[PDB]
């Protein structure tokens, strides 16, 4: 119990947020015949809102006094999947992104007129380019081991 | 055609087709996997 | 009446003399340059400062600069 | 067709009279006489400011110092009870 | 073939034209004899006149419009309102000749006429023209304010 | 007067961006250059000085915006036979809302999908067409789908005319210049025989089927159209004077069509509408009345008439020559014609939008609240555009076009020599205005703040009765009978006739009442149109020259300033008047839509009960509560935003994130109108050295927006969100109630 | 008391008035 808060699985105003919506869509379903397509939409969403609060309860989430999931980021290890993880493949792909885009203007900073090709993009060279970020981390980290990432 | 070819390399095209796959793929995992707050595995 | 200065780095194209609405620019023999030219300021009473001269220098910052100062009936360009 | 002259400025910049009058006075003599004998003492401008200031100040702190109720409300006064405010209070 | 606007005075570097509402022989007479134009009088007796004008005239708006309208003191104060405007704008007139012209100086009127006749400069741009057409003119106001409020609430004429 | 194939269908110019400009094409060397792209795209007069060349271009383009609106127009017709229930509401118009729209559901916003009526989920529409659909007689949704595939196929034959007119055969200059020919052409064909034959499939489609509805028919079972052609049995049962067939018509017995070609007035009880035999009546009059008007001008017969002769003859004292030489400036500027056309057409949408909402010209369309306000706040923001820009159009045709050395005119000459008196009266005008209109408003706010209701301009304390306003009113109240003989009933029921329309238990029209507020809100709006026209005006008439600036004309049409100089000289084009005017054209149109909101919701709509008591939305209190800028905060601004901001969690939240995103919008654009560029090109410089240290410094070197862009920037953005947060707040106020 | 029925005017109507009597003669003065 972080901060004074309880587990959603535990917790009477979670049940009583899930009830309330269950019971509005509930509401709607009435004035369709069962057959009717409306009435397959209203079943597919009152069965999705029902497996969506399973889930939440599932996965040992903290609950407030409002009923609400909170989110814990100090680095816990029992809610390292909210913050770290999430936050490690962000990073992956940034770092990813970021080297794709300075390796391609290194490699025509060489050219006659370089800033017709970053108009006007040479396929074949990004495409050629774009493979290598999935390893950026070893080659940035020899790139700056070796004094070349930062210009002198 | 060269010359075609060389339209489809233009900025706002490329752009354009860059970010309707992204958005298509966003929306299809999304569609797999909806209400994700947590990352579980 | 504001101040115009020329500096030594001019190259004497001509250019702020023929983009002055008014008459305070002119052009005067120098030694210094391919050109042996340089611009001179002698009725900068007549000056209102728009300063159209500093848009035609080609040099990397300006030969002419143009200073504004105190107002009177001339720089404001009022014909009341 | 020659509008620029030298020796002759007022026309050169159109320094002209366009409604000025030079006809005589209209006013009977003894009305004028009346007038100049009995406005005379106004026609001093340094005495007639500070007489304006003076007469301004006095006549209008006079009047409002000597009000009646009748015509300012405020010279009236409350004429209701008091009520009280939130949380009880005064 | 005929036109009706004209440059001013032949002159068409001036800018002004001359149009029907401003050179009318109509117009140009009834311009003329206003006290303002009357450049060979007293300024004096010019300055009487517009006062005794502008004083009747004020009493009305602020007798009719003021707080006190629906009373029995609307006259009084409505002829009271008009009194001090009228004291405002004598010391306003006092001021701007007070500021505007300096003692000993000749006027700065124009003196050429229309036809290039020449003139007296008008005496109401000195110094001294100026305090009697101030002194004029409170007097005037205080005057017409006062024959105004005679008329209307001291005479039971059937008004309106 | 054509050209054999004078241009090749290539794809070279595709890969070459700017090929139209010399300057453009050389390269990017900064980001200005991207920039300079866009504006100069449509530019013709820039790319070339041929005026033949110009014209070919011009001509080329409305065919694809004919294109691009048979493609919007098939867009329409196919949505509403597909993912419609027009068919459900057809049977039941007053108690079922219209959609035409269904969203996916993939992050939850299948919410959206709201309940409208006839077992159908989807978003409630407010543009009238199923009102058009009902009164041209469709019934199904087979004519819907055949009706989208002609308007596709005349979108690939508008694309394809395109295509040819300007790579095969490009008509000459000197075609391009028969004005006669084709005023007469747009005159007799375009107009006359549009109407005409509008008047006869309304005289043969429309009516008979919608006399069936109105008479509670199953839709199902009213025949096809097609059958009253086929089988005149029928229509001589509905109408006996169609058993003589085309007899009357030429006997000049005209008579007998008095059953389907009235002269009623008014409006339909059972619908709400005007009757549809007026309509047709109408459409064949004006028919007949633009088909005489085509036969005036001169052509290879000789009879006719010359514009120029007519217009030759035309001089006054006052005017000197007159007219003379304007029929050379509107033969070969292409700007004047823009101008003229832009300032009629937004006159006419203005004309329009007021029409429509006194007169409902379709079925089951007064009783519909927010179809008629979507359409009144649209067509007037369309109108206040155009008028813009007709100003907008003549300020450049005056910079660019105008040679008095071969184009020489008397009137536009005496115009510019004046302009001083004109400005300064303008001026004038405008102050006094905005004193004695505006001026009132506070007056009466100190009043009540102080307490005195008794001295504020009000129906009880000081009246300002609209009286002009209020004899016109009586006059068109009994024009039936004294003046219009032939009229059963007044043209309109707002006149003060005193008879009053109830469709399905609502309110549909009935007088209304003019007093204090209207004469305040009508003086509003004269000072704010005097105002927008006064900066527009000026902004036409000093495009040359100036006291300040002699050689204004050499600088252009579009340059930011000319220095510091003369104590600066900050926005003196004619381009930053109309981005100056655009302001206030939408305070205007704004005010305009306030007022029309307020009024119809306070004294025109509302139910009507069994024993005929009006109930109005908001209660009768704008005679009232409009009199002071407290009211209009408090009675309109936060009485009637509840709904908006309450939205959430319903089918109507779309409404609620519109509103917020709108206010964030026009708060963004306040950042390029306060700021300028070169504190943010020197913030640019710390940036680029950081990407320097990197090696990710580009080769377009970044370059801030010059000033031009960045006001043009600020404005669109300031018009954008005020007119998306207006149109979140009057959809979700009105949908709901 | 009866001292705001004088001061409140006196501060409002006639040192305002003074003021920018003098202030206008004192800015309008040459020599
Ligand atoms: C209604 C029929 C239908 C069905 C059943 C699918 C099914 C699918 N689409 Mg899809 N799609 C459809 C219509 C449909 N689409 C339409 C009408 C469009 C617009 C033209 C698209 C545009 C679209 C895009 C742009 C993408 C998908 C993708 C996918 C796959 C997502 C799973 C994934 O990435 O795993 C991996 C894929 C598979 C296991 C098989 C493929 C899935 C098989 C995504 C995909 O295939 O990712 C690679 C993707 O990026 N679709
Ligand atoms: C930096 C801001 C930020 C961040 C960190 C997130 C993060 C997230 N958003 Mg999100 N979102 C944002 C801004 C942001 N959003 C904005 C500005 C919008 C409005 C356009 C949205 C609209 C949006 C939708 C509509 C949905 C998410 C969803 C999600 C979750 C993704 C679940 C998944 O599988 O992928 C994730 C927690 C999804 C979800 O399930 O959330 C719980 C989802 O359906 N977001
Ligand atoms: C802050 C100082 C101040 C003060 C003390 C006042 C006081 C007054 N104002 Mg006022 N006013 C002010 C600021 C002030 N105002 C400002 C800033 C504005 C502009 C927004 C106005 C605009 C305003 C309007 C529009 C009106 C008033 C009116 C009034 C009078 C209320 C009605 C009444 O008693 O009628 C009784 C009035 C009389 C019996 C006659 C007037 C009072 C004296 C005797 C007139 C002569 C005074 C003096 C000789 C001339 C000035 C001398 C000079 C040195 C100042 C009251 C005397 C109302 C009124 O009636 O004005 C005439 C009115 O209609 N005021
Ligand atoms: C030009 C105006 C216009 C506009 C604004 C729309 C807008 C829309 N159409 Mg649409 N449509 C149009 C013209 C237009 N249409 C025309 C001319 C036709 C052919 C007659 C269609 C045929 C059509 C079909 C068949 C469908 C839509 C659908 C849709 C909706 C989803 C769009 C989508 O996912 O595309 C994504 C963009 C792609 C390029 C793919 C959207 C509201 C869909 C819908 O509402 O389904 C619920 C749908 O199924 N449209
Ligand atoms: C351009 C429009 C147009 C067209 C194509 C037609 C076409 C036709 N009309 Mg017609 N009609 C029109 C306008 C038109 N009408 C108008 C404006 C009127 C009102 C004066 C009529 C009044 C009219 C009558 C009274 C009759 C027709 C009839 C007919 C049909 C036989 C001829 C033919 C299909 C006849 C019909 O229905 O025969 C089958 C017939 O009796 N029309
Ligand atoms: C029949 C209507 C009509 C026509 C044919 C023209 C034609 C023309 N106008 Mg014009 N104009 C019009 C109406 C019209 N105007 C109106 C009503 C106004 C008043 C608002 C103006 C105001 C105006 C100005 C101020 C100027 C012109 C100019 C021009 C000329 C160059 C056009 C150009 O390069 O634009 C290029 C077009 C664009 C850059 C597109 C603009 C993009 C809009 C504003 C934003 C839309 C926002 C959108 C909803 C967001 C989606 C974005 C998306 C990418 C996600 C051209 C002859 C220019 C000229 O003659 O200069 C010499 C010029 O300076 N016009
Ligand atoms: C791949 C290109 C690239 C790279 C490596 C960087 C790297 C950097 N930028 Mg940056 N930037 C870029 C493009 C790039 N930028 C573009 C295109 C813009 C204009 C929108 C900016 C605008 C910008 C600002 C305003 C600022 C930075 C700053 C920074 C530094 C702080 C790190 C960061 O995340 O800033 C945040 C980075 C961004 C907000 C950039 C947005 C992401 C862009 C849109 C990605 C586009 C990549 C491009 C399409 C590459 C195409 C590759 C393809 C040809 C294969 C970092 C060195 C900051 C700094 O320290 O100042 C020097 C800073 O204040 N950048
Ligand atoms: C900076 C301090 C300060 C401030 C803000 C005020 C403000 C005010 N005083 Mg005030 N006053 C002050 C110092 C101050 N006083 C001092 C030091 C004295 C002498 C002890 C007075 C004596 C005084 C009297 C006698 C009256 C006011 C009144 C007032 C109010 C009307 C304005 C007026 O008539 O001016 C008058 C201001 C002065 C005479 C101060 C001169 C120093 C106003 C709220 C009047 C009031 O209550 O109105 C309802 C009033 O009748 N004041
Ligand atoms: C003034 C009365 C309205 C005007 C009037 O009498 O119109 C008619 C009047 C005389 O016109 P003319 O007969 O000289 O010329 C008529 C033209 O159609 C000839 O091309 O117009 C003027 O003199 C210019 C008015 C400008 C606007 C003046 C202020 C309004
Ligand atoms: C809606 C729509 C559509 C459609 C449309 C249509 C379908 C139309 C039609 C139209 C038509 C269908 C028309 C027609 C016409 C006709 C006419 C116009 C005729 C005329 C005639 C005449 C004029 C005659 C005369 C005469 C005389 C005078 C004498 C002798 C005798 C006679 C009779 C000859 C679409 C798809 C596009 C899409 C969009 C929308
Ligand atoms: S001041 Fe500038 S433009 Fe003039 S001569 Fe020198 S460098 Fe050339
Ligand atoms: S600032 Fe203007 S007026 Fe002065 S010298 Fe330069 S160009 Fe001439």
């Amino acid at each position: 119990d972080i901060s004074g808060l309880t587990p959603c699985k535990d917790s009477k105003q979670f049940a009583k947020r899930e009830k309330q919506q269950i019971k509005k869509l509930e509401s709607s379903l009435k004035l369709y015949a069962p057959e009717s397509a409306p009435a397959l939409a209203l079943n597919a969403q009152i069965e999705k809102t029902k497996r969506r609060f399973d889930n939440y309860g599932k996965y040992g989430l903290l609950c407030g006094s409002d009923g609400l999931p909170h989110l814990i980021v100090n680095g816990d290890q029992r809610h390292w999947g909210e913050f770290i993880t999430p936050g490690i493949l962000f990073l992956y792909i940034a770092g990813w992104i970021g080297w794709v885009g300075r390796s391609y203007l290194i490699a025509i900073s060489g050219e006659k007129k370089p800033a017709m090709k970053e108009i006007i993009i040479d396929v074949p060279l990004a495409s050629r380019i774009i493979f290598r970020g999935f390893i950026w981390p070893v080659a940035a980290y020899r790139e700056f081991l070796n004094g070349d990432l930062i210009a002198k | 055609m060269r010359d075609l070819k060389t339209y489809l390399s233009v900025a706002p095209v490329l752009s354009t087709l860059w970010f309707g796959s992204l958005a298509g793929l966003l929306i299809e995992i999304n569609r797999l996997f909806p209400d994700a707050l947590t990352f579980p595995f | 009446s504001h101040s115009v200065k020329i500096y030594d780095t001019c190259i004497g194209c001509t250019q702020c003399v023929r983009a002055c609405p008014t008459d305070v620019l002119e052009m005067i023999p120098w030694d210094g340059c391919k050109a042996k030219q340089i611009a001179s300021a002698p009725r900068t009473e007549d000056c209102v400062g728009c300063k159209r001269c500093e848009s035609a220098c080609p040099t990397d910052f300006l030969s002419v600069r143009v200073y504004l100062w105190h107002e009177t009936t001339r720089s404001m360009g009022l014909a009341y | 067709s020659v509008y620029f002259d030298l020796e002759d400025l007022g026309n050169t910049t159109g320094q002209w009279d366009v409604y000025g009058s030079d006809a005589p006075s209209p006013y009977n003599p003894l009305q004028s006489k009346f007038f100049e004998t009995f406005a005379a003492p106004f026609t001093k401008r340094g005495l007639l400011l500070k007489f304006l200031i003076l007469g301004g100040g006095s006549l209008l702190t006079y009047v409002s110092a000597n009000s009646t109720g009748d015509v300012l409300p405020i010279k009236r006064g409350p004429q209701e009870p008091p009520k009280l405010g939130p949380r009880g209070k005064l | 073939t005929f036109q009706v606007v004209q440059p001013i005075n032949g002159d068409p570097f001036i800018g002004s034209l001359e149009t029907p509402v401003t050179s009318s022989p109509l117009i140009a007479w009834y311009l003329s004899n206003l006290p303002g134009y009357r450049t060979a009088v007293n300024p004096l007796l010019r300055g009487v006149e517009v006062g005794l004008a502008h004083g009747f005239f004020l009493v009305g708006p602020f007798v009719k419009a003021g707080p006190l309208r629906n009373t029995a003191y609307a006259g009084s104060a409505g002829s009271l309102a008009a009194a001090g405007l009228v004291v405002i704008l004598s010391m306003c007139l006092t001021i701007y000749g007070i500021s505007s012209f300096k003692e000993g100086e000749p006027s700065i009127a124009p003196s050429l006429t229309l036809t290039g006749r020449k003139k007296q400069p008008d005496q109401l741009q000195t110094a001294d023209g100026w305090a009697k057409f101030t002194g004029g003119f409170f007097f005037g106001g205080i005057s017409g304010v006062t024959w105004a409020y005679f008329l209307l609430y001291v005479l039971d004429l059937p008004y309106f | 007067l054509v050209d054999r194939d004078p241009i090749k269908t290539s794809f070279e110019e595709w890969a070459k961006p700017g090929h139209f400009s010399r300057t453009i094409a050389k390269g990017p060397d900064t980001t200005t250059w991207i920039w300079n792209l866009h504006a100069d795209a449509h530019d013709f007069d820039s790319h070339t000085s041929d005026l033949e060349e110009i014209s070919r271009k011009v001509f080329s383009a409305h065919f694809g915006q004919l294109s691009i609106i048979f493609l919007w127009l098939s867009g329409m017709y196919f949505h509403g036979a597909r993912f419609s229930n027009y068919e459900a509401w057809l049977s039941d118009p007053t108690h079922i809302g219209p959609s035409a729209q269904v969203v996916w559901p993939i992050v939850g916003q299948e919410i959206l999908n709201g309940d409208v009526g006839g077992g159908f989920r989807g978003i409630q529409i407010t543009s009238g067409f199923f009102q058009i659909w009902r009164a041209s007689g469709i019934t199904s949704e087979l004519q819907l789908y055949c009706t989208a595939i002609g308007a596709l196929v005349f979108a690939a034959l508008m694309l394809f005319a395109g295509w040819f007119h300007y790579h095969k055969a490009a008509p000459k200059l000197a075609w391009f210049q028969d004005v006669e020919s084709m005023l007469n052409h747009h005159l007799a064909g375009l107009l006359g025989l549009g109407s005409l034959s509008w008047a006869g499939h309304q005289v043969h489609v429309s009516l008979p089927i919608n006399q069936f509805l109105n008479a509670g028919v199953d839709p199902k079972e009213i025949p096809l159209p097609h059958e009253f052609i086929l089988n005149r049995d029928l229509l001589a049962q509905l109408y006996p004077s169609f058993a003589e067939g085309a007899t009357p018509f030429f006997t000049l017995n005209w008579s007998k069509y008095s059953e389907f070609l009235t002269f009623r007035g008014g409006l339909d009880p059972v619908t709400g509408g005007l009757w549809l035999t007026d309509i047709a009546h109408h459409h064949l009059a004006i028919a007949i009345l633009f088909l005489i008007a085509g036969h005036m001008y001169r052509t290879n017969w000789g009879i006719g008439h010359g514009i120029k002769d007519i217009l030759e003859a035309h001089k006054g004292p006052f005017t000197g020559q007159g007219h003379k030489g304007l029929y050379e400036i509107l033969t070969t500027s292409w700007h004047a014609q823009l101008s003229l056309n832009l300032a009629m057409l937004g006159s006419l949408t203005i004309i329009v939008a007021h029409h429509m909402y006194s007169m409902p010209p379709y079925p089951y369309l007064a009783t519909d609240y927010a179809t008629q306000l979507s359409l009144f706040t649209h067509h007037m923001w369309i109108g206040g555009f155009l008028i813009v820009g007709a100003a907008a159009h003549a300020a450049i045709f005056m910079v660019r076009d105008y040679d008095p050395t071969n184009r020489y005119n008397d009137l536009l000459d005496r115009v510019l020599r004046h302009r001083d008196a004109i400005i300064s009266h303008l001026n004038w005008v405008c102050i006094f205005l905005g004193f004695h209109s505006f001026g009132l408003y506070i007056h009466n706010d100190t009043m009540s703040a102080l307490g005195r209701p008794q001295d504020m301009f009000s129906d009880t304390a000081i009246q300002l009765q609209p009286v002009f306003a209020q004899w016109i009113q009586n006059t068109h109240a009994l024009a039936p009978g004294v003046t219009a003989p032939g009229e059963t009933a007044s043209t309109s029921l707002t006149w003060g006739g005193g008879e009053l329309v109830a469709v399905g238990g609502k309110v549909a029209l009935l007088p209304i009442p003019l007093g204090t507020a209207d004469f305040l809100v009508h003086h509003i709006h004269a000072f704010t149109i005097h105002v927008t026209v006064l900066i527009l005006l000026k902004g036409v008439l000093f495009a040359r020259s100036s006291r300040l600036i002699p050689d204004k004309a050499n600088l252009g049409f579009r340059f930011p300033c000319d220095g510091p100089g003369r104590g600066g000289t900050c926005q003196v084009s004619a381009w930053d008047h109309v981005f100056l005017g655009l302001f206030w054209m939408y305070n205007a149109i704004s005010v305009v839509i306030f007022h029309f909101s307020w009024k119809m919701q306070s004294d025109v709509w509302g139910s009507i009960s069994d024993q005929g008591v009006v109930t109005h939305i908001t209660g009768g209190n704008f005679a009232q509560s409009s009199i002071t800028i407290n009211g209009w905060l408090r009675d309109f601004l936060w009485a009637q935003a509840s709904q908006v901001i309450q939205s959430y969690g319903s089918s109507l939240s779309a409404y609620g994130l519109f509103f917020l995103g709108a206010h964030f919008v026009w708060a963004f654009s306040l950042m390029f109108l306060f700021s300028g560029r070169g504190y943010w090109q020197e913030l640019i410089e710390s940036i680029v050295w950081a990407h320097n240290k990197l090696k990710v410094a580009p080769a377009t070197q970044p370059r801030a927006l010059s000033i031009i862009q960045g006001r043009a920037v600020g404005v669109t953005h300031y018009l954008l969100g005020g007119i998306a947060t207006t149109w979140a707040f009057f959809l979700a106020r009105i949908i709901a109630v | 008391n009866n001292l705001p029925s004088i001061f409140v005017p006196l501060v409002g109507l006639v040192f305002p008035a003074i003021a920018m009597a003098s202030l206008f003669l004192h800015i309008q003065k040459n020599k």
